[PDB]
DNA sequence: CATGACGGCGAATACCC
RNA sequence: CGGAGAGGUA
DNA sequence: GGGTATTCGCCGTGTACCTCTCCT
């Protein structure tokens, strides 16, 4: 969606914008598994697992 | 605000200086269009006439 | 526990992936951090602040334009703003700027008028400011007056 | 002339100079009817008589000798 | 139609003239109409017709009626705009005395009339009385007469003497006196007195005098008894909420005057007690002083609100003044602005313009170009057709902006290049866009950044905008001549990445046509772009005559630097781009391309490396994530080694081993190393990678880390910020300024804790706090620097002087800060420089010397090189061409008409910001000189220093001195003179904690003039028990010692006495109270030991400097050269005499001083050490010491920081400084002696009386400071705008002063061209026609 | 009325003869 | 369309 | 009557722009 200078992290040292970059990822990941499984019309115990 | 999906590298000069490279889509979708109520207000008074 | 969460969605750990370049389908040669932001968008609207104006109001005690986008008023031309117009050496710029463009009443709608037909020629006159300072100098007291020539 | 003006502040000189030469010409072309020396390409006058001075055909000196002619009749 | 300015004093009978008008009546204007009343402040008989050629009446409403003055209503038929020029006049039923001539120190009433300011202002308001006219009695005429004393003093005498009260008798003291009569009883009065204090008092009232007598001002003119009236339209009403007005806050103050006037005037007709007459009359007063400078006098009559009300004097002064509001800039037509995004597609000459602004801005033109063909017959038409929008005025919009320029400027405009021309290109956008290498001209950046965009209307301006201000002219700098235009971030990425090398890479060992077939393989991926290969490369070289000759030969390089090959211009040698290209290296390669081939080229290629820096840099994929700040592995070890060491000395502690301020001290330094071994490891892991080579090898490269590479090509970051996010932040400062002892040991990648985030909260805070504080500092000098220098303009092309300064490199210590080529570079030399071998001239008299000349400087190794200097030129209003050297924003030789003086003032203020708030050792290969030397025998034979303090070089074989070290009094040098030098031995050893009174010649030392007991103690120390003696200090030591002084001789075994050769006076030695005899009496010393002992920057520092502050603590000179002894002393500070007439001079006595009872110092000695006060640099080493000093410290300043600012900036200001002289003698000019003058005029003056054969007078030169310069302008408009408005014009008013427009502020707040640029001819014809 | 600013400088004030 | 107070952007 | 040290009042303290309320 939005393409970010990489040369705006090191001297401004505000390394949390990668860190929450991250993990915004991981998060969208989860989702990403969770959505799939709700497409797919997957069991409830699945969904629970997971 | 918003979530978004975002990459961090160089593209072609549009992200220089702190500048922003917004997809299309990002609009599209409405992402962060805003609502902005303005009041205007038409007085009627007395004048010497 | 960043990479363990990444890990648990199938994602590279190190949180970088390969992308594409959408204008030629080329791979970009380093992976490159793509995640997630949570972006706002700032009370700094480019709608509210663009303005433009050629011509407008006026004060009343200085004939100079009028400031502020809500006036419709024009740009100041500071103290810096002609120092670097001497720096630079442009001399007619400078006039310009502190007369036809300004309190100079006559000298403003000549020019107006020489522009309509097409004659880029400007004819300055004294700024009207500098009439105000006359008069103010004169109410203390003190007289100050041009000369002969 | 276009981009950089450094032929024609060669030609004449100083830059200030060369600033007051291109003004007298362009305000020859622009409001006294004169005809530019040059091809014009869609320029504006200003441009005009700046090519004409980087090609040597405009100068103070030239400017004097034809505005004595020209008064001369 | 004028060519002067002139001011003075207002009489009552001009005052009147000025008025068409008495204003009677206190209220403005009616409010049941919103007619004004007749005969009030607005009133429409005496100022004017509200509506154009109408009266009050409405009789006359026509133009044919205009010249008509209505007999019903008395208002004439005329334009309305004459309530805004014709002024009024109040009778004023008594005498007022006028604000500003009486409380702007100096009092002008009070230094006229001799009297005390309080004296004065007890009479003016009313509690004394003033003896006018004693007569015959034994009253004074300046006496005052308390109440008490004039009633008393009436009855036993109340006729003779006239003691009156008011301004009506300070009226009648002004009026009476004779200016002409006492001025000469002063003048006898002058000469007729020894008193220094009382001369100072006399010419400064004889000063005040002369300004009367010269002008034709009177001095009861200074009390005023008719008030003008501004015209009404100046002070006009807002309405408010439709049917109300606000506070005019300057008609009130004029509705006070006329109400106590008219009451005044009310309460004399029918009579009243005294006493609330006076009240009445110094109500009156008070009213008339609060409307011309409310709060100067007294406390500040408040409005409504609790604000103070806003005066006549308030109307012209300050920021918000008429002077600095309106005048010396204004609000402009034609102007927009808008937010800034990049434009990374535009051309160097291009902007990216707003089509809705362009057609906002423009809208004349369209106008203008629509009725041109006819498509809209009126100026309605035209109005209505772009409101629509058509499509048509789009076509007309795309014409009128083709080639017309715009100039773009961004707040706040630090130098010149804030604005810059550009070529409009339309876009459809609300933002403009800006080209990326400007940025840097700009300081700007696209995080919220807006700019103002102006339309040159005129041709001359948009040809001064496209020659002069236009982005492609303005690539250089013309603070220090480096370029500006250089690539930064993105583009540097780029090429550095595309220029990187990789062991492996593929397409590795390939053979390649050209950068052609290099390009294709990087295209199509059968190539790396860091693959090693070899590449036929064709390069191009000038030759003598100037053509390109071609070499084509097989280069080992990389794909990516062939295929940036193809954008370099021909001439330039294939190395340039032969490496790994950083910053440094691509401004180089900028340099170069414009020195080599121009500016055509230059703007060409920097385009050309801008797309491709930022082509590279999309391709390259760089990144920023987690795992690129790698933590060095042993970090966590080196942490826990640092905590046990700072543990064992804490124990330490425990046990009292260590103080605790050695504790902490301890505590600090091994944090400080264990903060060192974690960086150092960081950077070694992070800086290299291993590859496998195709043989299958592991070898080493530099790394491909994307924050290394960041940090490798200086796009962005520094090894300290890279320590911060992957090593540890380090040690932190309290607010205070004192370091936290325990450091934050964590990184960014890390993460904080809660106590570490709030110690680094004190930093942050620190920092943001002092920029936020410091930038009005910066601009406050940046201003005062702008006037000092406004006035300075290159009015000649060479005024032919021989006088010059001697540039060297800047030396300190082991390193040599500045190489003579950067101080030379651009500069006129000022005699031949003579090839070392002195046979020849390596370069001749007047050359500008470029970079072939300074090459060959340097490559023959010329120690130095004089240099014409403007301090030194000799041209008068203004400087030369060749003095001031090269413009360095252009590159060559400075134009005439050029406003060097702003450039240089801007140069210096711009980086203001960015400014802060025993033994010696050869570390090099060299011979050793020595200067200012004296030589004698020595015990080891190893040389003492006798000579006044010294100095010591180290040259290295070339000649060309490498190192300079100071040597101090008594300091023994380890070798000789000349032996050469290995590197890293002392040269010199002394003790900084004593010094004594060595005397070279061996002998047996004799107590003359010696007690003991009076003027010595004996002390025997429990440790050494020795009979050690002190010479006390005679203040402290008994009364009987204070009489006789010290005293030590040389007599030897023969009985007789050796003394220094030469000279008739016995070698005597007095100690100088301070001292410690450690030897006793009768004891033979040899050459080489001791015979005593005695122990013993940033912003703010720059602005101390231009001001020419006096240190607190300044260094005592030898104001003449002689022998010193002393005379008096207690009796206030101690007397030191000089004489070879003698000099006597008095110093504190609790100061240390160098020089012995005996010692033979020259002019300028150091007599005891300090920070040199400038001004006696000046008064005794010269112009050139003085320029030379302050060149030196503002450079030490600004190269602590980086900050590259040549020094002929630094020269213009001192210049600038140096504008005034003092006479000495008056001689045969006019000049009245003693008195400050301009330093031009003198040397006019000298220069005509030379020629007619008469004799000149002598003059020195005064130093000033920038600010007291530039309120010394002979200008009053000028020092008017700048600062102290009320003092400069009470000056100028009661002077007379005469205004030439002459400067540059001067003819810009007349509107007229200023003296420089484009304009400068304008006036060289206006001064020639005249 | 407000009582959180301070450095520099020149005229005037007082102290010390 | 002037002044004051408050906040904000660079 | 004389010189010098201390005290007191005045002068100055970045640019450009945007929003709001309140004001005889
Ligand atoms: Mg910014
Ligand atoms: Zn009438
Ligand atoms: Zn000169």
């Amino acid at each position: 969606d939005i393409v970010l200078n990489p040369l705006g992290v090191p001297s401004r040292m505000n390394i949390g914008q990668i860190l929450e970059t991250h993990l915004g990822m991981a998060a969208k990941g989860i989702g990403d598994k969770i959505n799939a499984m709700l497409k797919q019309q997957q069991e409830v115990a699945k969904l629970r697992e997971f | 605000g918003q979530n978004m999906r975002v990459a961090f590298m160089p593209w072609n000069g549009y992200n220089f200086e702190d500048s922003i490279l917004v997809s299309e889509r990002v609009v599209q979708e409405d992402r962060f269009t805003t609502i902005h109520i303005q009041e205007l207000a038409c007085v009627s008074r007395d004048t010497k006439l | 526990e960043i990479k363990e969460l990444l890990k648990l969605g199938d994602l590279p750990t190190s949180g970088q992936i390969r992308l594409y370049d959408g204008r030629t389908g080329e791979q970009f040669e380093r992976p490159v951090t793509v995640g997630y932001m949570y972006m706002l968008k700032l009370n700094h609207l480019v709608d509210d602040k663009m303005h433009a104006r050629s011509t407008g109001s006026y004060s009343l005690v200085t004939q100079q334009p009028l400031g502020g986008k809500a006036q419709f008023g024009g740009q100041r031309f500071g103290e810096m703003e002609v120092w670097a117009l001497e720096a630079y050496g442009a001399a007619y710029t400078l006039q310009e700027m502190l007369t036809v463009k300004s309190d100079d009443v006559n000298g403003r709608t000549k020019m107006y008028k020489n522009i309509v037909d097409g004659n880029h020629q400007m004819e300055p006159g004294m700024p009207e400011s500098f009439n105000v300072l006359l008069k103010e100098i004169r109410s203390l007291g003190i007289n100050i007056e041009l000369e002969d020539e | 002339a276009r981009v950089t003006v450094q032929d024609a502040v060669e030609k004449i000189g100083n830059r200030f100079d060369l600033v007051l030469v291109a003004a007298r010409r362009a305000r020859q072309m622009q409001v006294g009817g004169k005809d530019p020396l040059v091809p014009e390409e869609n320029d504006k006058t200003t441009v005009i008589a700046l090519r004409e001075i980087e090609e040597g055909l405009i100068n103070n000196q030239i400017l004097d000798v034809r505005e004595r002619q020209e008064q001369q009749e | 139609e004028f060519d002067a300015i002139k001011i003075a004093l207002a009489s009552p009978d001009m005052i009147r003239s000025w008025s068409f008008g008495e204003v009677k009546k206190p209220e403005t204007i009616n409010y049941r109409t919103f007619k004004p009343e007749r005969d009030g402040l607005f009133c429409a008989r005496i100022f004017g017709p509200v509506k154009d050629y109408e009266c009050l009446c409405g009789k006359y409403k026509r133009l044919k009626h205009r010249g008509v003055i209505c007999e019903k209503c008395g208002v004439e038929v005329t334009q309305t705009k004459v309530r805004r020029e014709r002024m009024g006049h109040i009778e004023l039923a008594s005498p007022t005395a006028h604000i500003w001539f009486l409380k702007s120190l100096p009092s002008r009433i009070g230094l006229l009339l001799d009297m005390p300011l309080r004296d004065i202002e007890r009479v003016l308001y009313f509690e004394s009385y003033v003896v006018i006219e004693g007569g015959m009695t034994n009253l004074e005429r300046q006496q005052i007469l308390t109440e008490e004393q004039y009633l008393d003093a009436l009855e036993e005498f109340g006729d003779e003497f006239d003691a009156k009260m008011g301004a009506e008798a300070i009226q009648a003291l002004l009026k009476s006196m004779d200016l002409e009569q006492e001025c000469e009883q002063l003048r006898e009065e002058l000469n007729e007195t020894n008193s220094e204090t009382k001369r100072k008092k006399l010419t400064k009232r004889i000063k005040l005098l002369e300004a009367f007598v010269q002008s034709g001002n009177k001095p009861e003119w200074m009390i005023l008894t008719v008030l003008p009236v501004l015209p009404p339209d100046l002070r006009p009403l807002v309405p408010l909420d439709g049917g109300r007005f606000a506070t005019s806050d300057l008609n009130d103050l004029y509705r006070r005057v006329i109400n106590r006037n008219n009451r005044l005037k009310r309460l004399l007709d029918l009579a009243a007690p005294d006493i609330i007459v006076r009240n009445e009359k110094r109500m009156l007063q008070e009213a008339v002083d609060a409307l011309l400078d409310n709060g100067r006098r007294g406390r500040a009559i408040t409005g409504s609100n609790k604000r103070p009300l806003k005066s006549l004097a308030d109307m012209i002064k300050g920021k918000q003044g008429r002077f600095r509001q309106n005048l010396l800039g204004k609000r402009v037509d034609y102007s927009g602005r808008s937010v800034i995004t990049v434009g990374p597609y535009l051309r160097l000459h291009q902007c990216g313009l707003p089509k809705k602004m362009a057609l906002e801005l423009f809208k004349p033109f369209i106008y203008g170009k629509l009725e041109l063909r006819g498509l809209a017959t009126t100026i309605k038409a035209a109005k209505k057709m772009v409101e629509r929008e058509e499509a048509v005025v789009w076509d007309i919009l795309d014409e009128v902006i083709r080639e017309h320029p715009v100039l773009l400027n961004r707040a706040p405009t630090l130098h010149r290049l804030g604005i810059q021309a550009f070529e409009p290109v339309l876009i459809e956008g609300k933002a403009i866009q800006l080209h990326p290498l400007v940025c840097a001209a700009y300081n700007a950046d696209f995080d919220g950044d807006q700019m103002a965009v102006h339309v040159p209307l005129t041709l001359e301006a948009q040809l001064e905008a496209r020659a002069l201000m236009m982005s492609t002219n303005n690539i250089l700098s013309p603070a220090n001549g480096e370029p500006i235009i250089v690539p930064s971030q993105d583009v540097v990425l780029g090429l550095y990445y595309m220029t990187r090398d990789c062991v492996n890479a593929k397409g590795e060992g390939m053979v390649l046509t050209g950068p052609k077939e290099a390009e294709r393989l990087y295209r199509s991926g059968l190539a790396s772009l860091h693959a090693r290969v070899k590449v036929r490369i064709t390069e191009y070289e000038k030759d003598a005559n100037g053509e390109l000759v071609a070499k084509t030969s097989l280069k080992d390089t990389t794909v990516g630097r062939a295929i940036l090959w193809m954008i370099v211009p021909k001439g330039l040698p294939y190395s340039i781009v032969n490496q790994a290209l950083g910053k440094k290296a691509i401004s180089k390669m900028l340099n170069t391309c414009y020195r080599i081939l121009g500016l055509k080229p230059t703007v060409i290629f920097a385009d050309q490396i801008m797309y491709t820096g930022f082509a590279y840099a999309a391709r390259s994929g760089a990144s920023v994530g987690i795992d690129d700040m790698v933590i060095p592995e042993k970090k966590h070890e080196i942490i826990s080694e640092a905590e046990a060491e700072v543990a064992e000395i804490q124990e330490q502690f425990q046990s009292g081993l260590v103080t605790a301020g050695e504790r902490y001290n301890k505590v600090i330094d091994i944090w400080a190393a264990a903060n060192d071994r974690v960086s150092k490891a960081m950077m070694d892991n992070l800086q290299t990678e291993t590859v496998i080579n195709r043989d299958g090898q592991e070898e080493k490269q530099v790394s491909f880390n994307s924050i290394y590479m960041m940090a490798d090509s200086g796009a962005r970051g520094s090894a300290a910020q890279i320590r911060q996010l992957a090593g540890m932040r380090g040690l932190m400062a309290k607010p205070d300024g004192s370091i936290i002892e325990t450091p934050i040991t964590a990184n960014f990648r890390e993460g904080l804790n809660v106590l570490q985030y709030f110690i680094s909260t004190h930093g942050a805070r620190k920092g943001l706090a002092d920029t936020a504080l410091k930038t009005a500092n910066s601009g406050y000098l940046t201003r005062r620097l702008v006037d000092v220098a406004q006035d300075l303009v290159v009015t000649e092309d060479d005024c032919g002087t021989h006088e010059g300064i001697m540039m060297t490199p800047v030396i300190e210590g082991g390193d040599v800060k500045e190489p003579l080529r950067d101080r030379v570079l651009g500069r006129v030399t000022a005699e031949d420089v003579l090839k070392p071998g002195t046979a020849d001239i390596l370069v001749p008299r007047n050359t500008l010397l470029h970079e072939q000349w300074c090459d060959l400087l340097e490559e023959n190794s010329v120690d130095a090189v004089k240099v014409r200097s403007v301090v030194s030129c000799d041209t008068d209003f203004g400087v030369c061409a060749h003095c001031y050297g090269r413009d360095l924003a252009r590159g060559h030789i400075i134009n005439k008409g050029e406003a060097i003086g702003v450039i240089a003032a801007q140069s210096i203020g711009e980086p203001g910001t960015q400014l802060t708030m025993s033994s010696i050792q050869v570390k090099n290969k060299g011979s050793i000189k020595l200067s200012n030397v004296k030589s004698v025998v020595n015990s080891s034979g190893k040389l003492v220093i006798t000579s006044r303090n010294t100095e010591l070089k180290l040259i290295d074989e070339f000649g060309r001195t490498k190192e300079s070290y100071k040597v101090p009094y008594g300091a023994v040098l380890a070798k000789g003179d000349g032996e050469q030098v290995a590197g890293g031995e002392t040269v010199a050893n002394w003790d900084p904690h004593t010094m004594p009174v060595i005397t070279e010649v061996s002998g047996f030392v004799r107590f003359t003039d010696m007690i003991d007991g009076q003027t010595i103690t004996r002390q025997t120390d429990e440790l050494t028990g020795l009979s050690s003696l002190v010479v006390l200090d005679s203040a402290e030591r008994t009364a009987g010692g204070k009489d006789l002084r010290p005293a030590l001789k040389i007599v030897d075994a023969q009985g007789n006495d050796v003394l220094i050769p030469g000279t008739d006076m016995p070698a005597q030695y007095f100690l100088p109270g301070k001292a410690i005899v450690q030897l006793e009496d009768g004891v033979q010393i040899s050459s080489g030991d001791t015979l005593a002992r005695i122990p013993q920057g940033g912003l703010p520092r720059v602005a101390d400097l231009f001001e020419a502050r006096r240190p607190k603590e300044p260094a005592i000179l030898a104001e003449i050269s002689g022998i010193v002894s002393f005379g008096k002393e207690t009796k206030g500070k101690r007397r030191l005499v000089i004489t070879p007439d003698p000099y006597e001079e008095m110093i504190p006595k609790w100061r240390q001083l160098n020089v012995f009872e005996g010692e033979r110092v020259e002019r300028g000695d150091v007599i005891s050490d300090g920070p040199e006060a400038p001004h006696d640099i000046l008064r005794l080493r010269g112009v050139h010491a003085v320029t030379r000093y302050i060149v030196n410290e503002v450079q030490d300043v600004y190269r602590l920081q980086g900050v590259k600012i040549n020094d002929k900036h630094i020269e213009v200001i001192v210049r600038q400084m140096l504008r005034k002289a003092t006479i000495v003698n008056a001689g045969s000019s006019d000049f009245l002696e003693g008195e400050q003058v301009e330093y031009s005029r003198v040397k006019i003056a000298n220069r005509e009386l030379e020629a007619n054969g008469k004799v000149g007078a002598t003059y020195s030169r005064d130093l000033l400071g920038i600010t007291k310069a530039s309120l010394a302008t002979e200008s009053f408009i000028s020092a008017a705008s700048f600062q102290e408005t009320t003092r400069v014009l009470t000056e100028a008013a009661v002077a007379g002063k005469r205004d030439e427009l002459r400067g540059l502020k001067e003819n810009v707040i007349v509107g007229r061209l200023i003296p420089a640029g484009t304009g400068y001819a304008y006036h060289q014809d206006r001064m020639r026609r005249r």
